[PDB]
């Protein structure tokens, strides 16, 4: 499905509730541990983005390759190390990741009106 | 050339799958033997 990046105008994602606000408990480059994220939020933010309001990034976020809940708050493994050194406690915005599998698109948002998905051919 | 171990770490993929149904199932037919009186509109109705 072309729900793809959420909030795209063609995609017409609901947005709203899934998006979350977080801060970084620890700075580990790609594997920085974060706080303010629920265990439920982890694995739903998998394939998501982690825009960092704090610091030079100023809302620029490396894609989160994997989100796994860990003690001390969810540890986020980014696809790539963030540009610039990111301080712990930097403000961050947590975003959902859409697998784009037709079933996943349906389960998470069910945008039948705007699903560019061709599951059965 | 810049390279990252993290960049090469695997996401694991989406594992997309599509449902499929194939062929038909054999059965034992319930054959019924009928002995109705022969009727008009049927060709050669004697020993049928």
């Amino acid at each position: 499905c072309d729900v793809d990046r959420l909030g795209d105008h063609r995609c017409k994602l609901a947005l709203g509730p899934w998006q979350s606000a977080a801060t970084v408990i620890e700075a580990d480059g790609a594997d920085l541990i974060v706080s303010g994220l629920d265990e439920t939020a982890s694995n739903i933010f998998d394939r998501g983005v982690l825009d960092w309001t704090g610091g030079a990034n100023a809302g620029t976020g490396s894609d989160i390759r994997v989100a796994r809940p860990v003690a001390g708050g969810v540890r986020v493994s980014l696809w790539s190390a963030p540009p610039f050194p990111i301080t712990a406690g930097d403000t961050a915005n947590a975003t959902v990741g859409c697998d784009r599998t037709a079933d996943t698109c349906r389960n998470r948002f069910d945008n039948l009106a705007n699903f560019r998905g061709f599951p059965l051919m | 050339r810049g390279f990252d171990r993290a960049a090469y770490a695997p996401s694991g993929g989406v594992f997309k799958a599509a449902r499929a149904g194939r062929l038909q199932g054999s059965t034992s037919s319930l054959t019924r033997f009928l002995d109705l009186p022969l009727l008009p509109g049927v060709d050669a109705p004697e020993w049928e």
